[PDB]
RNA sequence: UAGGAAGAGUAGUACUGCCCGUACCGCAAACCGACACAGGUAGAUGAGGAGAGAAUCCUAAGGUGAGCGAGAGAACUCUCGU
RNA sequence: GUAUGAGUAGCGAAAGAAGGGUGAGAAUCCCUUCCACCGAAUAUCUAAGGUUUCCUGAGGAAGGCUCGUCCGCUCAGGGUUAGUCGGGACCUAAGCCGAGGCCGAUAGGCGUAGGCGAUGGACAACAGGUAGAGAUUCCUGUACCAGUGCUAAUUGUUUAAC
RNA sequence: GAGCUGUACGUAAGCGUUGAUCCAGAGAUUUCCGAAUGGGGGAACCCACUAUCUUUAGUCGGAUAGUAUCCUUACGUGAAUACAUAGCGUGAGGAAGGCAGACCCAGGGAACUGAAACAUCUAAGUACCUGGAGGAAGAGAAAGAAAAAUCGAUUUCCUGAGUAGCGGCGAGCGAAACGGAAAGAGCCCAAACCAAGAAGCUUGCUUCUUGGGGUUGUAGGACACUCUAUACGGAGUUACAAAAGAAAGUUAUAAAUGAAGCGGUCUGGAAAGGCCCGCCAAAGACGGUAACAGCCCGGUAGUUGAAAUGGCUUUCCCUCCAGAGUGGAUCCUGAGUACGACGGAACACGUGAAAUUCCGUCGGAAUCCGGGAGGACCAUCUCCCAAGGCUAAAUACUCCCUAGUGACCGAUAGUGAACCAGUACCGUGAGGGAAAGGUGAAAAGCACCCCGGAAGGGGAGUGAAACAGUUCCUGAAACCGUGUGCCUA
């Protein structure tokens, strides 16, 4: 379902730098997308070979600033290994 | 808003009544005008990237529309300003018959 | 906007696909920090939009 | 549903009175009684009370 | 068994396997008691000496020194010992 | 809103001491040594419940019955990875809903087929590593379960393998 | 017609006289839940089936469309059971839910309270629950009102009148007609009779459908004849039959134009104020502008304007149409109903001398030489034709939109809420429910120096004012302090 509608933006940060040179990946998708719709947009994006993924959903932190409570957004973060022959993905 | 940026202006009231100046930006918004060289306000402003130095700084305040009439481009009066189909667009004429 | 009437309807689709990934690109460069110019995501966006409205009005 | 399917008589609402008037709710019922007759163009069990049957029906 | 039947298992290889929870407290300062409250909170594991024992005293692995202090050592009140 | 009682009652079971450090400031924060308390628990897991309280870098107005350089407090960035663990795509109990149906001033009550519903039944993964925060999930080594295609022989074809 | 990217400062990056932002009409898109409708569910979640297409070497995956239940109606199948019915399937129409805490019609229906107690009575057919609507609803074209004479459908207002009456004749309840007004409007069926079909063949008949006729009380109609008209004329989607299409005008939803003082001078931080002079006015409404403005600004009176969509009014178009007389031999004029007994209710009317209307249960007429009413009932007279249906206006209310008004409030007032209010907070839940406005004309919101870790101060500066410094106009009292004149062990 149009691939690039699916993955949102890379996730840049010293936790998925580290992994980032174990050819994992780390990225923002849809709070709908599943386990092999990501891995399917990410070969037709990219032009990679998939090895694995993994997902996990995290709520909503509570902010304020002042007299008004609220939410943050909904996150749902997906970890892509490529296999070992196959082209990398820049970030950079 | 009968003044728009680049024109000319007679200041009518207040405490620097009876001079003269050039627009540079009106805010439509809030019936205010800015015009060269009137209200001008000393800022203290602290050190930062804009004027690392800092100090006082003299610049001009925004004024009230209605404390200021076009001059007349001609003559050289204020003038109240009247509307005219000229060509296709609506242009501005004086109470002197000018523009 | 009147640039898109003349367009025979297929290569239309062709313009919407090159600018999704013009899209997909300024949000990867965004998320980065390597994008200076983010205007031009807003008007990408209404590009598309465009685009999308003239096709379906093209088949009432 | 409790009712006749022909005139259409129900249970209804009024007083018992008693000696020194002392009023009190209570109901009047319809003398239904479930007997078979063409409904439609079938047979079939209803309710119709013992007034449509004095004269001119279908069975029972 | 009734039924379906021209494909079937065998061996070797490579590949495929979705959604939700997963942080932290959890005899507790994070749960129920308005409180950083001497109360209440299901289950699994639960060592050594002496011992019948999960009693009792002292300890192991492990965990704690309790979110007002110091100094005097009167009456009286409370908890203890002759 | 502000007094009097009045700088009064209280400060919520318990053992701390000294030497270094940080800092504007230390009985109260960090480190070292000695001492002391629990130890069928005041130890280790794990349900319910809570819902970011978790980790790192800064902070000291208010909260903490004192102090605070500290904190479950304030600010900003992070952090939760499963074919095999617990639950769905498996099953049912009490109970609940219920096409037609029976009953009833209206509203509705009861109930058959059918279906939901664990606190129970069935079902394939183990041992180590991880110096900021996850581990039967990530990584290393060795496995198992269901399925699919590709090769190579085998067999069977409507008295009919399967 | 020159700025713009909301509140919201700000930085960043941009767009605009090739006409942006903005305003109005018409379109397109419209995740998930919710009647929620493919199945399930603890709200916004889980799991599908059937066809087509799609990617992979294949499993795995994706897109599109359909799939709830009931009522009505067609077609096909089809049990005990032989024909057949029930049941089953497919197609086509309709419903479901909400709310404006208002108004109104129906079903069911209290108690506290008053009677100085209380039971008949009152409160009261009120509160409330349920159903059905409509922009209004209900009622409505005499089986009427009334009396020596007449009126001519209904509804609402003023009087009648706190009258006649009802009433443990207590507390209390309490009409209607005439009279005066607002508004006005009348119609369609059933039955005799005629024409066609099929059927029970209750068998030379009847009995259903269709069309025509005809609807009234001096009785009318069917039936017979004298007349005319088949569009000459008439009517219409608000009743009287029903559905569309154009032209014109007006109006609602953006807007355009629009007169006359920079007049002089004084105080002042600033003039709209004081004094001395001018002008406009179909415009001296209102608001803003550095203090009080007809002549500074937005505007006001007047005159204009609509591409688009909606409302309204005419006209065309379209559609549809028989109405008079005379005899009335014979036939028709709403049946398990009208009434009556028993038990209740509504009528101002509490069973009473109780007429009138309605419900439950029994009995049960006449039908034009007929029937009802005129407050028990009988006789005479007068008025009128029930047991079928429809109908605008005058009337009630305001969640809303536009334009205004007030001897209405002014932050403990006025809505609970002038401010991120049905919020915070409280409760398992239904539910209860706050506090909180004001710097200045303009942020010009205190550069720089000094004490301090900071907060906070003292200068300096801006400002008319800083004793206007971010609860910031004014700043009372309680309450807490510092200094002192007189007195006090
Ligand atoms: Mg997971
Ligand atoms: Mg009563
Ligand atoms: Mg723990
Ligand atoms: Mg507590
Ligand atoms: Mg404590
Ligand atoms: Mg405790
Ligand atoms: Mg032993
Ligand atoms: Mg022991
Ligand atoms: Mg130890
Ligand atoms: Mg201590
Ligand atoms: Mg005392
Ligand atoms: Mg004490
Ligand atoms: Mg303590
Ligand atoms: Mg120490
Ligand atoms: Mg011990
Ligand atoms: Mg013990
Ligand atoms: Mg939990
Ligand atoms: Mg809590
Ligand atoms: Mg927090
Ligand atoms: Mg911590
Ligand atoms: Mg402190
Ligand atoms: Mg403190
Ligand atoms: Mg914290
Ligand atoms: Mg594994
Ligand atoms: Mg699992
Ligand atoms: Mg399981
Ligand atoms: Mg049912
Ligand atoms: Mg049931
Ligand atoms: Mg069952
Ligand atoms: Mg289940
Ligand atoms: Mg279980
Ligand atoms: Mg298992
Ligand atoms: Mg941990
Ligand atoms: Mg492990
Ligand atoms: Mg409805
Ligand atoms: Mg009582
Ligand atoms: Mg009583
Ligand atoms: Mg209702
Ligand atoms: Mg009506
Ligand atoms: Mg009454
Ligand atoms: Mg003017
Ligand atoms: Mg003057
Ligand atoms: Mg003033
Ligand atoms: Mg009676
Ligand atoms: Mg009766
Ligand atoms: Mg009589
Ligand atoms: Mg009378
Ligand atoms: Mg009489
Ligand atoms: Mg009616
Ligand atoms: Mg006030
Ligand atoms: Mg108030
Ligand atoms: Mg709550
Ligand atoms: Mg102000
Ligand atoms: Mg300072
Ligand atoms: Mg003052
Ligand atoms: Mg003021
Ligand atoms: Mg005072």
């Amino acid at each position: 379902m149009d691939a690039r509608d699916i993955i949102k933006r890379p996730v840049v940060t010293e936790e998925s730098t580290s992994i980032l040179d174990d050819k994992k990946y780390t990225f923002e998708v849809d709070t709908r997308a599943t386990k092999t719709q990501v891995k399917y947009a990410i070969e037709e994006i990219f032009d990679v070979k998939v090895a694995k993924v993994n997902v996990m959903n995290y709520k909503g932190k509570l902010k304020r600033m002042g007299r008004y409570a609220g939410y943050t957004n909904k996150r749902r973060k997906a970890i892509v290994t490529v296999t070992a022959d196959s082209k990398e993905i820049q970030f950079f | 808003m009968h003044v728009k940026k680049g024109d000319k202006v007679k200041v009518i009231t207040g405490k620097d009544k009876g001079k003269s100046g050039k627009v540079l930006a009106a805010f439509p918004k809030k019936d205010r005008v800015l015009i060269e060289g009137i209200n001008m306000v000393k800022k203290h402003t602290k050190p930062s990237n804009i004027n690392p130095q800092g100090g006082i700084l003299n610049v001009e305040a925004p004024i009230h529309v209605s404390n200021v009439m076009l001059i007349d481009p001609k003559t050289g009066e204020p003038t109240r300003v009247g509307y005219e189909v000229k060509g296709d667009k609506k242009v501005r004429v004086a109470k002197k018959s000018g523009e | 906007a009147n640039d898109i009437r003349d367009l025979s309807t297929t290569e239309i689709q062709d313009q919407e696909k090159a600018l999704k990934e013009e899209l997909f690109n300024l949000r990867f460069q965004l998320a980065t920090g390597q994008l200076e110019n983010t205007a031009r995501i807003r008007e990408v966006r209404k590009a598309i939009a465009r685009m999308k409205t003239i096709v379906r009005e093209r088949e009432l | 549903a409790k009712e006749c399917v022909i005139t259409g008589r129900k249970s209804r609402s009024g007083n018992k009175r008693s000696h020194a008037m002392n009023s009190s709710k209570r109901t009047w019922k319809a003398n239904l009684q479930k007997v078979r007759i063409l409904v439609n163009g079938k047979p079939k069990k209803v309710w119709v009370s013992a007034r449509a049957l004095k004269s001119g029906k279908v069975e029972r």
